[PDB]
């Protein structure tokens, strides 16, 4: 059991090390997401409000 | 023309309305990951809150 | 930008006219 906690432990603390890498990582897909929605849908919308007025004249 | 004007009229207001609707619900959804992830973060401090010679005396002789 | 693939269209015909006036007047002496 002081081995099987160890282990346990050692699961539990990779568990909170993997949970915050993965902490890391969903803020950073929280953020890389945010950010390329925040600038693809932002931009490339833009730029289709821009055809809005690109393809006039 | 009726059909192209009001068909990309159609276009400008619902779509893009909508993506800033996508824009700002995704940037809840967002907000909500971060803030949770933190208060997970506070709560686990408290929880670890729960799981709880002669040269000196040389050197005091010549400094004083 | 089909908005002005189709504008083109338009135009291009309004100067495929115009034009084809333009030849005409010139060819008609």
């Amino acid at each position: 059991l002081s081995d099987k906690l160890k282990e346990a432990e050692t699961r539990a603390e990779f568990a909170e090390r993997s949970v915050t890498k993965l902490e890391k990582s969903i803020d950073d897909l929280e953020d890389e997401l945010y950010a390329q929605k925040l600038k693809y849908k932002a931009i490339s919308e833009e730029l289709d409000h821009a055809l809005n007025d690109m393809t006039s004249i | 023309l009726n059909e192209l004007q009001a068909l990309i009229e159609a276009h400008f207001e619902n779509r893009k309305k909508e993506e800033e609707e996508l824009v700002s619900l995704k940037d809840r959804i967002e907000r909500r990951r971060a803030e949770r992830a933190e208060q997970q973060r506070i709560r686990n401090e408290r929880e670890k809150e729960r799981q709880n010679g002669k040269r000196q005396t040389e050197r005091e002789k010549k400094k004083k | 930008m089909d908005a002005i693939k189709k504008k083109m269209q338009m135009l291009k015909l309004d100067k495929e006219n115009a034009l084809d006036r333009a030849e005409q007047a010139e060819a008609d002496k």
